[PDB]
């Protein structure tokens, strides 16, 4: 996997590769690890396929019995459940979680959940095996209150890096804007990015 | 005792009617990471023989160097080095097989897969495979790693025993290779774009295509995918 | 680790008659779930009337058939072109085999030909050097489905005359070499049914007085 | 495997069965496991057939070499020695045998010499030697004396293997006797236990247990 | 613990135990009675694990004492060696199994004839003529398929017993300090004081 | 094992290979990898074959309950819902490895299910040991808008892959077809392109071979 | 090594090595050989130009090889230590691996073959 | 220490026109040493016949599980067990013990005496089913069994035909196993008659 | 091979070695002779692993015998025990050591004194009055350090163990099959034929 959140001037952008493996087969070449836990709260999957897909079902759950008793969670509040899970768990997972959703008192919000259960509030994050290859160039690239148009580009620059370096990476880059305006969903094929 | 560090993947290739095709891409994989792009491992010996070579890039490199040393050496003293006497695809084998099996009787082998395409002095096609163990064998179609596992189940629809060879044409049996090629890039994870594909005809010789790319790809079903199930 | 050994699947099968003998193998040749060739021939002509087989790992096997074959040359370069007899190459392949005794070739070998009285045989051989001749043996992988297959129908064990309260046996006597490929090729069609790693082809060696003739039968390639 | 040889009265009793076994695999049922080194020698093997079946064949050359040289056939003690001695040799490589060196000369009279691949040389009235060693003793032992018969004991020696071929399931096949006199080594024929436990069962009234 | 041997005849049971009782490099008592009276004519010698074996033994014993007390009735032969045999199959698959092996001799008074059974550890029952657990069968087996006829009579039995004792002291590595012998029959159970 | 599953039109088809392996040895040469979890939801499943047949039938009950007690037709995310939450529960333990299609009253619907209990979706997919050999043609052939007779030919052509090229799957194709409207038809035995060639030699032995101990009449009435 | 072929053929077909051999031979003290019907018995000379010799320890001209057999000789005697030497290991030799002592044929026969195959190695006299 | 194949064994069953037929060896051994030379493997509850091979105290174990439970059966549904209803049972029971399984390799035979077809079924140790028109194996020389049945082997067999049949397929396998052997017995199973015969084999 | 004793008194040394040779659950043998002549006055027991025992006491055997016959001449029990030693102490460093315990005893003729050293397969030598290998001294020492005085005689000896392996053959495990005993003195060496 290759996954990145990025906050911005109207709110949060979500974005990730498409690729799952089994050793070196690619066992499925369009997945979507852009998921929905909340109507304007989505999180970005890496790790297990199995973890994070068990992980999202349990948040969303709780997050559904939340939004019925006392209304619409907050970003953190979702977070919370995540590492609440993530860290009591913590022997029995191999998950790395991304989460990002959208207030409309606070805006764009990114929290970052590791292997150890931590939650990080970052204004943008990066995860996944292909991460690793892009720290150099999203922190030389980021700027705060960035417009869509730029955070459209910075993540598919970003993520175009990670998919050329990393084995685990690659297929279509999908994204997920999430703002005011509502939820949008994006995808990018390689005929365009690979030649960024 | 060996651990293969610098990688290359699939080489695959078949036999036609007039002569065998064969292809490899131009990654060199160190792990996960897709170090480097610019790697050919396809190696011409003359003008009648193409050496396909998978595995360990660093035994790749060391091959290479024998047998340009071979082609030095077969040119001692032989006026009939260019006609009669020149060096075969047979020959070419042999010694390959002849060295990955020392090898690997003195436990510390040459971490590849081979694969010999080209074609005799009297027309014949030549296709055999061999492998760090010094494990030898031949096939209408032949193919290493991946490639074993995906490309020749689509070339043995187009020649799957030997009586289909005569029936297939050059154009027919690229189109195989090409296609199996792109298969090869949606779903081994340590494969490239970037490829490069030789033919050897008994007519028309030997034909070397550099710097191809996978092209004609389906990916806009990917758009309807959402979730993983809800 | 490296693992300087490898199975290549496959099964073999010699059966000797009066004054004839057959060696069969099928042509498949695997590695794990995998086939490598559909066609790719271990049964090889040796010279002197001697039919061969090292039926394993067949990187091993080519090496033992290769030895030998320079074995029966150099024989003829050091005394005068005498024939090689079955119990001499028998011999001298024991010494092949053991001369690895401690890093041993990973095959099953089996020879065919004729004795000095003109009468068939057939040589079976362990992976380091251990032999006996025999009417009959199967080797490789499906071994151990054709083997009683062969004692109840070539050597008829467990079959007594009928009427005779089970206590005289059935008498034993030659197979014609119509029968006795009768039986190999049933042999066969039965290991492809059962087992994974034989199929897509059969080939007889069979060996007369006259010289060495083959015979080629499709199996199913599934 | 089970092989036994015995020494008594008469000479020297020499009996194996004839089963090769890869793991619960029954290989063969038709192994010659007495090796015929001169017509006054004779060898036993058990354990790894290759092993057995190469050096005791090396022995035989060996002893060839010995009469060549001396002008005089090799003694048992001698015999017996040139074996352990090269055992010994490769003692801890992984050769397996059990092996027992039988014969007889003017200067020793009949001898049995045990000799083994971790270079144990012991020289004996009665040895066996096998996986299905300890069923021979049981029926040998408690029938031997030293004044039997030639024809009783040719009889307990097929009868000890008979035992053992039945208890033991790496043991069977057939029987193969020898007689070891002062004149050489004579064969008794080649028994099949598929008719010889009947055909003892039923004289002798032995073998209870079995459904009749 | 180590040799345990049992012979059924026409008309009883006997078995035969070691006296040895070792650990470590000495023998600790040369006199030890490895069997235990289930019922008047149910005899059931062990061997295996310390510990383990006069635990089960006598825990078995208990039970068939209680169902001879509770019906006023003595089990037969049969129905003893399925109850030890049951308890041994439930005991295999336990946290910790009972390592014992034994051998159940009995005289059925209502068939009025003598009975033979072997179980394992695992809980592997056989009815047999005669019977051995360790490496004792290794010997006894062969030289009873030679020397057993079914119709003996107990004197005849010992003699054949006498003979394996024999073997046993002859090609046996260890010293088991010879054995004790008891016979079932339709008189009960009685205990060779010259052995 | 090769199974897969293809979209079409006004629907789902999924289709399986018919051999059961026993390590190289084949204990069923025809065996029914197609189950039914409910009349209109159809599942294939590849690896430990006790476990693949408890899940399905386990499921396929709870399944039947919970249409009976909603009173509505079963939908295919239940099922899928209900097998990955039981197989995730096992942690990979269960060695179930399932393609789950059918037609319910959201639509059709194609999913796979790993051991460990992660799910996919696609148009197209393929698991078992044939699944790279049945997932070339797929990625070869596959287009969008196919018809039913398309995907059918599809589909057993990615078995067909899986049954000549793969060591683990062969014999016989199964199908099963789940259209928008109609019944689904289970086409047991679809294509049957391996079929044992005529023996050489009848083996009926003559009455009375076979030596005998004992008769007596066995009582299986009250 | 020193390799020269010291011991050679002349053109009338000699080895004058070996010949030259045999005259230090004939230099040497008398010694003398007869078996009986029961018996053998060596007698050897001793010459007496030398007095104030200390019979005790001077090395005595008959050596045994093993309790049941004697060398005795004439020619060079450093030499001669170097036969018997290996004499008596290869008598030692024997009764390990064969389990019998050597016969006087064995043990003349191993002799011989020493002193024969110093007439064709090279470096050697 | 591999459960399987510490005691050795095998069963063999087959079908032929309107009967079916089952066998098995009598060997119990402990590794090399040969015990008992009458250990049956095939029981029958009704009309219905099961063979065990593999561990025996779970072979024994087993039979006195399916004679409680098709007791049970016929007391409350006031019949007896049918094979395929059996065969269900058999399923359920070992897969029952996933996690902790019996060391066996069942095998049921049986004619079904409302429709009167013969039917036969095997299974691995947790309990997967396979059922088969012509013959099932089981064993610790199933390889054996497996290369005499596909060659031997003709469908629709007389009763007495069928005899020999499986007869020669058992012992020819079992005489090249070491853990099996030493004695057999074969049951023939007709609509309402069941023949048990007792084979005369080499005893080593 | 086990059991090795020996015990040095005023005028001889007494070498008792056990006449068992057993392998896996067979005694092969109960008449086995675990000693070798050295030379006229000196005498070599030994045990250890299989084929090396016999292999090594034989190469010592034959090197004291050459030394005999260059020198016309007995090396001293001191002289013989120290190239044993040193033979051993090579050994432990090589690719495969001799697995060979031994005791020799012998008659010096140029002191008139009996003498006993015992040396293991490391090559450790000791001069001792009483002496064992194995598992046998964890029995015979303490009832030697009771029982022997320095001055007893031959006879006084022999009893003393008899005593010896009374004790062994009461408290071992294994059944050594007896042993046999050889006295070493100004004499020579003999055998007791009747122990
Ligand atoms: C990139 C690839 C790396 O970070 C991404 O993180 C994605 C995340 C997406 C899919 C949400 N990760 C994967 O694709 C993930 C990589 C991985 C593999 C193993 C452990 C952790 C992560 N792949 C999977 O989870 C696959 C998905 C299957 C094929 C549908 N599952 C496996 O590879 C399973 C997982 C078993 C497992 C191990 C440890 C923890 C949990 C589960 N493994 C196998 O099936 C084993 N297989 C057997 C045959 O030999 C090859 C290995
Ligand atoms: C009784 C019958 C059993 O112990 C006797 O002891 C006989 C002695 C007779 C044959 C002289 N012993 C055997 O039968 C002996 C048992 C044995 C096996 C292995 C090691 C030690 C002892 N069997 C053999 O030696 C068989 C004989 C063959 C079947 C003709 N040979 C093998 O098992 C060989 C070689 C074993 C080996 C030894 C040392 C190094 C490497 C290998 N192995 C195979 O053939 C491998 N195997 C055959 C089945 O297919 C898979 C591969
Ligand atoms: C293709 C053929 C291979 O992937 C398919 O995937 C099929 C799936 C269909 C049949 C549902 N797979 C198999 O046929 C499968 C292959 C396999 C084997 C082992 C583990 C995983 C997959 N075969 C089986 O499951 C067989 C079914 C038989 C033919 C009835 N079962 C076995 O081979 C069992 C395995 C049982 C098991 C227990 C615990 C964990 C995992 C598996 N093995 C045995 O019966 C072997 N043995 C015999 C002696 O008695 C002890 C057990
Ligand atoms: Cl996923
Ligand atoms: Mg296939
Ligand atoms: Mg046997």
């Amino acid at each position: 996997t290759s996954i990145m959140a990025v906050t911005f001037k109207d709110g949060v952008i979500l974005g990730a590769d498409s690729r799952t493996t089994t050793g070196a087969y690619i066992a499925n070449r369009v997945t979507d690890k852009l998921t929905r836990v909340h109507d304007k709260i989505w999180c970005c999957r890496s790790g297990s396929a199995a973890d994070t897909q068990a992980i999202a079902d349990i948040v969303q759950y709780h997050l559904e019995l939340y939004t019925s008793q006392y209304g619409t969670p907050s970003t953190e509040t979702a977070a919370s459940v995540f590492k609440e899970l993530c860290y009591e768990n913590k022997d029995n997972l191999t998950a790395g979680i991304i989460v990002a959703g959208y207030d409309d008192k606070n805006k764009g919000e990114v929290y970052t959940i590791p292997l150890g259960g931590s939650v990080h509030k970052l204004p943008y994050a990066i995860a996944g095996s292909g991460s690793t290859f892009i720290y150099g160039y999203c922190d030389k690239n980021f700027r705060e209150n960035m417009s869509k148009e730029e955070t459209v580009d910075f993540i598919k620059h970003s993520l175009s890096q990670a998919i050329k370096w990393d084995g685990s990476s690659g297929g279509v880059i999908r994204m997920v804007v999430l703002t005011a305006a509502g939820v949008e969903r994006l995808i990018f094929y390689p005929d365009e990015y690979e030649q960024l | 005792t060996q651990q293969p560090i610098v990688t290359g993947t699939s080489v695959i290739s078949m036999k036609y009617d007039n002569g065998v095709i064969i292809a490899a891409d131009n990654l060199g994989s160190y792990g996960s990471l897709l170090r480097f792009n610019g790697v050919e491992r396809l190696i011409p010996v003359g003008d009648n023989t193409v050496v396909g070579i998978s595995g360990d890039i660093s035994d790749m490199q060391h091959i290479e160097r024998l047998l340009k040393d071979l082609v030095t050496e077969n040119a001692y003293d032989n006026p009939l080095a260019d006609a009669e006497e020149a060096l075969e695809p047979s020959y070419i084998f042999e010694y390959l097989a002849t060295v990955m099996y020392q090898r690997r009787s003195k436990m510390n082998p040459l971490w590849n897969a081979i694969i010999v395409a080209g074609v005799q002095s009297n027309g014949d096609q030549f296709l055999r495979y061999v492998n760090l163990l010094g494990v030898t064998y031949s096939s209408p179609t032949l193919a290493t790693g991946f490639g074993a596992h995906m490309a020749n189940p689509l070339l043995r629809k187009v020649v799957d025993r030997e009586s289909d060879i005569p029936k297939t044409t050059v154009q027919v049996a690229e189109e195989a290779i090409v296609n199996a090629m792109r298969v090869l890039y949606y779903r081994d994870a340590r494969s490239s774009r970037n490829f490069s594909l030789a033919i050897i005809d008994k007519n028309t010789g030997l034909t070397f295509k550099k710097n191809l790319q996978v092209e004609n790809m389906k990916w806009d079903f990917a758009k309807d995918i959402k979730g993983y199930g809800t | 680790q490296f693992n300087p050994y490898g199975d290549n699947g496959g099964t073999i099968l010699g059966i000797a008659g009066e004054d004839f003998a057959v060696l069969a193998g099928d042509t498949r040749n695997i590695t794990d779930y995998s086939i490598n060739s559909r066609y790719e021939p271990k049964v090889f002509d040796c010279g002197d009337n001697i039919v061969m087989s090292a039926n394993g790992f067949a990187a091993d096997g080519d090496a033992l058939v290769k030895r030998f074959k320079n074995s029966v040359k150099w024989y003829h370069f050091d005394h005068n072109d005498k024939k090689l007899s079955i119990n001499s190459a028998a011999r001298n392949i024991q010494h092949l085999l053991y001369g690895k005794r401690f890093f041993p070739y990973y095959v099953h070998t089996i020879i065919a030909g004729l004795d000095e009285d003109g009468k068939g045989a057939v040589y079976s051989f362990d992976p380091v050097g251990s032999y006996e001749r025999e009417q009959c043996r199967a080797g490789g992988a499906a071994a151990s489905l054709i083997m009683p297959f062969l004692d109840n129908q070539v050597n008829f064990k467990n079959q007594y005359e009928p009427g005779t309260n089970g206590k005289v046996k059935k008498p034993l006597k030659y197979l014609s070499v119509e029968e006795v490929i009768k039986l190999v090729r049933d042999s066969f069609t039965s290991a492809t049914e059962r087992h994974i790693q034989v199929g897509d082809g059969l080939e007889i060696l069979i060996v007369t007085k006259d010289g060495v003739r083959k015979e080629f039968y499709e199996l199913k390639r599934d | 495997t089970t092989t036994l040889a015995f020494r008594f009265q008469g000479g020297i009793i020499v009996a194996v069965d004839s089963r090769a076994t890869a793991g619960n695999w029954v290989a063969s049922q038709t192994v010659k496991k007495v090796i015929e080194i001169n017509p006054f020698l004779l060898g036993t093997m058990a354990g790894g057939t290759v092993d057995c079946q190469f050096w005791e064949t090396w022995l035989g050359s060996q002893c060839r070499l010995h009469e060549l040289r001396e002008k005089e056939r090799i003694s048992v003690a001698a015999a017996s020695k040139i074996l352990s001695n090269l055992v010994y040799q490769y003692k801890g490589a992984g050769l397996s045998m059990g092996t027992m060196i039988c014969g007889y000369t003017r200067k020793e009279g009949p001898t049995i010499y045990y000799v083994d691949s971790d270079g144990t040389r012991l020289k004996g009235d009665i040895f066996c030697v096998g996986s299905g060693q300890t069923f021979a003793y049981g029926v040998l032992d408690s029938n031997y004396k030293w004044d039997l018969s030639v024809e009783d004991a040719l009889y307990l020696g097929k009868r000890s293997i008979l035992a053992a071929a039945h208890r033991d399931a790496y043991s069977g096949g057939s029987v193969n006797l020898y007689h070891v006199t002062e004149d050489g080594w004579i064969y008794h024929g080649n028994h099949d236990v598929g008719e010889l436990f009947w055909k003892v069962k039923e004289e002798e009234g032995s073998f209870n247990n079995v459904i009749g | 613990m180590d040799i345990i041997l049992g012979i059924r005849v026409q008309d009883s049971v006997i078995l035969a135990s070691s006296k040895a009782v070792t650990r470590g490099i000495s023998v600790l008592k040369d006199s030890d009675d490895k069997t235990r009276q289930l019922s008047p004519h149910t005899l059931m010698s062990f061997a295996g694990e310390a510990g383990d074996t006069v635990q089960f033994a006598e825990y078995i014993q208990a039970n068939i004492q209680l169902y001879s007390i509770r019906e006023d009735y003595e089990l037969s032969p049969q129905a003893v060696s399925s109850f030890v045999r049951q308890e041994l199959a439930k005991s295999i698959r336990s946290r910790r199994p009972y390592q014992v092996n034994v051998l159940i001799g009995g005289y059925d008074k209502k068939k009025n004839k003598p009975e033979l059974y072997q179980i394992d550890y695992l809980g592997t029952k056989v009815e047999l003529p005669y019977g051995a657990h360790g490496y004792s069968g290794f010997y006894t087996f062969s030289l009873l398929d030679h020397h057993y006829r079914p119709d003996m009579t107990t004197e005849e039995g010992l003699d054949l017993l006498k003979l394996c004792v024999q073997e046993l002291e002859k090609r046996m590595p260890m010293d088991f300090k010879g054995v004790i012998v008891k016979i079932v029959d339709k008189d009960g159970i009685r205990q060779v004081d010259d052995f | 094992t090769t199974i897969v599953g293809v979209k079409f039109n006004n629907g789902v088809v999924i289709a399986a290979d018919t051999r059961s392996t026993q390590g190289p040895i084949v204990a069923d040469k025809n065996c029914a990898k197609l189950h039914r979890i409910s009349p209109k939801i159809w599942c294939a499943g590849a690896g430990t074959a006790a476990d693949t047949e408890a899940v399905t039938q386990l499921i396929g009950s709870n399944i039947e309950l919970h249409s009976l007690y909603t009173s509505r037709e079963p939908r295919v995310v239940s099922a899928l819902q209900m097998l990955k939450q039981h197989l995730f529960k096992y942690q990979g333990h269960i060695g179930a490895y399932l393609i789950v299609a059918g037609v319910d009253p959201t639509g059709s619907h194609l999913f796979s299910i790993h051991a460990h209990g992660s799910t996919d979706v696609g148009y197209y997919l393929s698991l078992g040991s044939g699944s790279l050999a049945a997932m070339a043609v797929l990625e070869s052939h596959w287009k969008q808008d196919l018809t039913k007779e398309e995907a059918i030919k599809l589909a057993s052509d990615a078995i067909q892959a899986g049954i000549w090229n793969d060591l683990g799957s062969g014999s016989n194709v199964d199908v099963c077809v789940m259209e928008i409207g109609k019944d689904a038809e289970y086409l047991r035995n679809y294509l049957t392109p391996n079929v044992r060639e005529e023996k050489q030699k009848s083996y009926k032995f003559p009455r009375g071979t076979t030596a005998v101990l004992k008769e007596s009449i066995v009582n299986i009435c009250d | 090594g020193y390799d020269r072929a010291l011991s050679i053929f002349s053109p009338d077909g000699h080895i004058f090595q070996v010949e030259y051999a045999l005259e230090a031979v004939k230099r040497g003290t008398c010694a003398v050989g007869v078996k009986g019907k029961n018996c053998v018995v060596l007698g050897c000379e001793r010459r007496s130009t030398l007095k104030l010799q200390d019979t005790r320890i001077t090395p005595s001209k008959v050596s045994k090889i093993d309790s049941h057999v004697v060398l005795s000789f004439s020619g060079l005697n450093a030499d001669s230590r170097i036969l018997i030497e290996k004499a008596r290991v290869e008598a030692q030799s024997h009764r390990l691996t064969l389990e019998d002592p050597v016969t006087v044929e064995y043990l003349t026969r191993y002799v011989a073959g020493v002193q024969q195959r110093y007439t064709q190695s090279g470096g050697v006299r | 220490s591999d459960p399987s194949s510490i005691n050795g064994g095998i069963v063999v069953a087959m079908t032929g026109k309107d009967c079916v037929a089952i066998a098995c060896d009598l060997r119990l051994g402990s590794q090399s040493l040969g015990v008992s030379n009458k250990f049956e493997k095939i029981f029958h509850y009704g009309h219905v016949f099961l063979g065990i091979t593999g561990l025996a105290t779970d072979v024994t174990t087993l039979n006195e599980m399916f004679r409680y439970k098709t007791n049970l059966y016929k007391l409350k549904e006031e019949r007896a067990i049918e094979p395929e209803t059996f065969t269900q049972l058999v399923s359920s029971s070992l897969y029952e013990r996933r996690f902790g399984p019996y060391f066996v390799g069942p095998v049921v035979a049986g004619i079904n005496s409302k429709s009167g077809k013969p039917f036969i079924a095997g299974f691995d140790l947790i309990g997967c089913i396979d059922e088969a028109k012509d013959f099932i194996v089981s064993g610790t020389a199933s390889d054996q069994l497996f290369g005499m049945c596909e060659s031997l082997y003709e469908p629709n067999l007389e009763p007495e035909d069928l005899f020999e049949t499986i007869s020669q397929a058992l012992l020819n396998a079992a005489d090249r196993d070491a853990l099996s052997g030493w004695g057999a017995v074969v049951y023939i199973i007709k609509k309402d008659e069941v023949v048990k015969r007792y084979l005369k084999m080499r005893q080593d």
